[PDB]
RNA sequence: GGCUCCUU
Protein backbone atom coordinates (compact mmCIF):
# COMPACT_ATOMS: atom_id res chain seq x y z
CA UNK A 1 0.00 0.00 0.00
CA UNK A 2 1.63 3.18 -1.28
CA UNK A 3 0.90 5.50 1.70
CA UNK A 4 3.57 3.49 3.57
CA UNK A 5 6.27 5.11 1.39
CA UNK A 6 5.43 8.48 2.94
CA UNK A 7 5.22 6.89 6.40
CA UNK A 8 8.75 5.49 6.00
CA UNK A 9 10.01 8.96 5.08
CA UNK A 10 8.39 10.37 8.25
CA UNK A 11 9.86 7.61 10.41
CA UNK A 12 13.32 8.02 8.85
CA UNK A 13 13.27 11.78 9.52
CA UNK A 14 12.39 11.13 13.15
CA UNK A 15 15.17 8.55 13.66
CA UNK A 16 17.63 10.87 11.88
CA UNK A 17 16.71 13.77 14.20
CA UNK A 18 16.77 11.52 17.26
CA UNK A 19 20.28 10.36 16.37
CA UNK A 20 21.42 13.97 15.98
CA UNK A 21 19.64 15.57 18.94
CA UNK A 22 18.99 12.80 21.47
CA UNK A 23 15.66 14.25 22.51
CA UNK A 24 12.36 12.49 23.22
CA UNK A 25 11.27 10.56 20.10
CA UNK A 26 7.62 11.35 20.88
CA UNK A 27 8.38 15.09 20.74
CA UNK A 28 10.54 14.70 17.60
CA UNK A 29 7.66 12.78 15.96
CA UNK A 30 5.26 15.62 16.74
CA UNK A 31 7.73 18.07 15.12
CA UNK A 32 7.99 16.07 11.88
CA UNK A 33 4.23 15.49 11.63
CA UNK A 34 3.60 19.24 11.90
CA UNK A 35 6.32 20.14 9.37
CA UNK A 36 5.06 17.62 6.80
CA UNK A 37 1.44 18.42 7.66
CA UNK A 38 0.57 14.74 8.09
CA UNK A 39 -3.22 14.63 8.27
CA UNK A 40 -4.19 11.06 7.30
CA UNK A 41 -4.69 8.37 9.93
CA UNK A 42 -3.19 5.66 7.71
CA UNK A 43 0.25 7.30 7.31
CA UNK A 44 0.30 8.90 10.76
CA UNK A 45 -0.40 5.60 12.52
CA UNK A 46 2.01 3.57 10.40
CA UNK A 47 4.80 6.15 10.87
CA UNK A 48 4.15 6.14 14.63
CA UNK A 49 4.42 2.33 14.71
CA UNK A 50 7.70 2.30 12.71
CA UNK A 51 9.22 4.89 15.05
CA UNK A 52 7.92 3.17 18.18
CA UNK A 53 9.31 -0.17 16.98
CA UNK A 54 12.78 1.10 16.08
CA UNK A 55 13.10 3.04 19.34
CA UNK A 56 11.91 0.22 21.59
CA UNK A 57 14.26 -2.29 19.91
CA UNK A 58 17.13 0.09 19.17
CA UNK A 59 19.88 -1.87 21.00
CA UNK A 60 19.04 -5.17 19.31
CA UNK A 61 18.66 -3.43 15.93
CA UNK A 62 22.13 -1.88 16.23
CA UNK A 63 23.60 -5.27 17.19
CA UNK A 64 21.96 -6.98 14.22
CA UNK A 65 23.38 -4.32 11.91
CA UNK A 66 26.86 -4.55 13.47
CA UNK A 67 26.94 -8.33 13.03
CA UNK A 68 27.04 -7.62 9.28
CA UNK A 69 29.43 -4.66 9.27
CA UNK A 70 32.50 -6.89 9.21
CA UNK A 71 33.98 -5.50 12.42
CA UNK A 72 33.14 -1.80 12.09
CA UNK A 73 31.28 -0.05 14.90
CA UNK A 74 27.89 1.37 13.87
CA UNK A 75 29.11 4.91 14.63
CA UNK A 76 31.19 4.57 11.40
CA UNK A 77 28.09 4.83 9.21
CA UNK A 78 26.78 8.13 7.93
CA UNK A 79 23.76 9.47 9.81
CA UNK A 80 21.61 8.81 6.72
CA UNK A 81 22.82 5.21 6.29
CA UNK A 82 22.63 4.25 9.97
CA UNK A 83 19.06 5.46 10.41
CA UNK A 84 17.83 4.10 7.09
CA UNK A 85 19.26 0.72 8.17
CA UNK A 86 17.62 0.98 11.59
CA UNK A 87 14.29 1.63 9.93
CA UNK A 88 14.76 -1.21 7.41
CA UNK A 89 15.56 -3.67 10.18
CA UNK A 90 12.62 -2.54 12.33
CA UNK A 91 10.16 -3.15 9.48
CA UNK A 92 11.63 -6.28 7.88
CA UNK A 93 12.37 -8.08 11.12
CA UNK A 94 10.56 -6.64 14.08
CA UNK A 95 7.33 -6.00 12.18
CA UNK A 96 7.88 -9.10 9.99
CA UNK A 97 7.00 -7.27 6.77
CA UNK A 98 5.03 -9.28 4.23
CA UNK A 99 6.15 -6.96 1.41
CA UNK A 100 9.94 -6.96 1.91
CA UNK A 101 10.82 -5.87 -1.61
CA UNK A 102 8.82 -2.68 -1.16
CA UNK A 103 10.57 -1.97 2.11
CA UNK A 104 13.94 -2.27 0.35
CA UNK A 105 12.85 -0.04 -2.50
CA UNK A 106 11.65 2.79 -0.22
CA UNK A 107 14.66 2.54 2.17
CA UNK A 108 17.18 2.77 -0.67
CA UNK A 109 15.16 5.59 -2.32
CA UNK A 110 15.50 7.57 0.92
CA UNK A 111 19.23 6.95 1.10
CA UNK A 112 19.65 7.97 -2.53
CA UNK A 113 17.56 11.09 -1.95
CA UNK A 114 19.36 12.48 1.10
CA UNK A 115 22.80 10.97 0.42
CA UNK A 116 24.07 9.46 -2.89
CA UNK A 117 24.12 6.29 -5.01
CA UNK A 118 27.27 5.01 -3.30
CA UNK A 119 25.44 5.17 0.01
CA UNK A 120 22.40 3.47 -1.54
CA UNK A 121 24.47 0.49 -2.68
CA UNK A 122 26.04 0.12 0.74
CA UNK A 123 22.69 0.23 2.56
CA UNK A 124 21.11 -2.19 0.08
CA UNK A 125 24.09 -4.52 0.44
CA UNK A 126 24.04 -4.52 4.25
CA UNK A 127 20.24 -4.76 4.55
CA UNK A 128 20.15 -7.65 2.08
CA UNK A 129 22.67 -9.64 4.12
CA UNK A 130 20.75 -8.90 7.33
CA UNK A 131 17.52 -10.03 5.69
CA UNK A 132 18.94 -13.26 4.25
CA UNK A 133 20.41 -14.23 7.62
CA UNK A 134 17.01 -13.58 9.22
CA UNK A 135 15.13 -15.64 6.62
CA UNK A 136 17.67 -18.46 6.90
CA UNK A 137 17.48 -18.62 10.70
CA UNK A 138 13.66 -18.55 10.65
CA UNK B 1 13.08 35.74 20.15
CA UNK B 2 14.25 35.52 16.53
CA UNK B 3 15.42 32.21 15.07
CA UNK B 4 18.68 31.69 13.21
CA UNK B 5 18.28 29.47 10.12
CA UNK B 6 21.49 27.79 8.94
CA UNK B 7 21.88 26.06 5.57
CA UNK B 8 24.87 23.74 5.25
CA UNK B 9 26.18 22.37 1.95
CA UNK B 10 28.98 20.00 1.02
CA UNK B 11 30.15 17.36 -1.42
CA UNK B 12 30.72 14.84 1.39
CA UNK B 13 27.48 13.95 3.22
CA UNK B 14 29.05 12.17 6.18
CA UNK B 15 31.23 15.16 6.97
CA UNK B 16 28.15 17.33 6.38
CA UNK B 17 26.01 15.46 8.93
CA UNK B 18 28.89 15.27 11.41
CA UNK B 19 29.19 19.07 11.14
CA UNK B 20 25.46 19.30 11.86
CA UNK B 21 25.95 17.08 14.91
CA UNK B 22 28.74 19.29 16.19
CA UNK B 23 26.66 22.42 15.79
CA UNK B 24 23.71 20.85 17.58
CA UNK B 25 25.80 19.62 20.52
CA UNK B 26 27.42 23.02 20.87
CA UNK B 27 24.05 24.79 20.97
CA UNK B 28 22.53 22.36 23.49
CA UNK B 29 25.58 22.46 25.79
CA UNK B 30 25.16 26.23 26.08
CA UNK B 31 21.43 26.13 26.80
CA UNK B 32 20.13 26.81 23.29
CA UNK B 33 17.35 24.96 21.44
CA UNK B 34 17.27 23.67 17.84
CA UNK B 35 14.66 22.54 15.35
CA UNK B 36 15.43 20.19 12.47
CA UNK B 37 17.68 19.31 10.81
CA UNK B 38 15.79 19.16 7.52
CA UNK B 39 17.76 17.11 5.03
CA UNK B 40 17.20 18.36 1.51
CA UNK B 41 17.40 16.33 -1.67
CA UNK B 42 20.89 15.87 -3.05
CA UNK B 43 21.33 17.80 -6.31
CA UNK B 44 24.19 17.30 -8.74
CA UNK B 45 26.25 15.56 -6.04
CA UNK B 46 25.79 18.41 -3.58
CA UNK B 47 24.32 17.57 -0.18
CA UNK B 48 22.51 20.10 2.00
CA UNK B 49 20.78 20.39 5.36
CA UNK B 50 18.85 23.12 7.14
CA UNK B 51 18.98 23.63 10.91
CA UNK B 52 17.05 26.24 12.94
CA UNK B 53 18.43 27.62 16.21
CA UNK B 54 15.28 28.82 17.94
CA UNK B 55 16.74 29.79 21.35
CA UNK B 56 20.29 30.95 22.09
CA UNK B 57 22.40 32.68 24.72
CA UNK B 58 25.46 34.86 24.28
CA UNK B 59 27.41 31.77 25.41
CA UNK B 60 25.92 29.81 22.47
CA UNK B 61 27.42 32.35 20.02
CA UNK B 62 30.79 32.25 21.77
CA UNK B 63 30.82 28.45 21.73
CA UNK B 64 29.74 28.43 18.06
CA UNK B 65 32.57 30.79 17.09
CA UNK B 66 35.20 28.56 18.70
CA UNK B 67 34.39 25.44 16.67
CA UNK B 68 36.24 24.58 13.51
CA UNK B 69 34.24 22.78 10.84
CA UNK B 70 35.92 20.53 8.25
CA UNK B 71 37.15 22.25 5.11
CA UNK B 72 34.57 21.66 2.39
CA UNK B 73 31.51 22.36 4.53
CA UNK B 74 29.90 25.63 3.49
CA UNK B 75 27.58 27.46 5.90
CA UNK B 76 24.97 30.14 5.13
CA UNK B 77 22.67 32.06 7.50
CA UNK B 78 19.47 34.10 7.59
CA UNK B 79 17.16 35.57 10.24
C1' G C 1 3.28 0.52 -5.59
C1' G C 2 8.87 0.33 -9.45
C1' C C 3 8.01 -6.54 -4.12
C1' U C 4 16.24 -5.35 -2.76
C1' C C 5 19.32 -0.90 -6.60
C1' C C 6 23.37 -6.15 -3.19
C1' U C 7 28.97 -3.86 2.13
C1' U C 8 30.62 3.59 1.21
Amino acid sequence: MRYRKGARDTAFLVLYRWDLRGENPGELFKEVVEEKNIKNKDAYEYAKKLVDTAVRHIEEIDSIIEKHLKGWSIDRLGYVERNALRLGVAELIFLKSKEPGRVFIDIVDLVKKYADEKAGKFVNGVLSAIYKAYITSS
Amino acid sequence: QEKIRIKLRAYDHRLLDQSVKQIIETVKRTGGVVKGPIPLPTRKSEFSRILDIIRFTPQTIEALMEISLPAGVDVEVKM
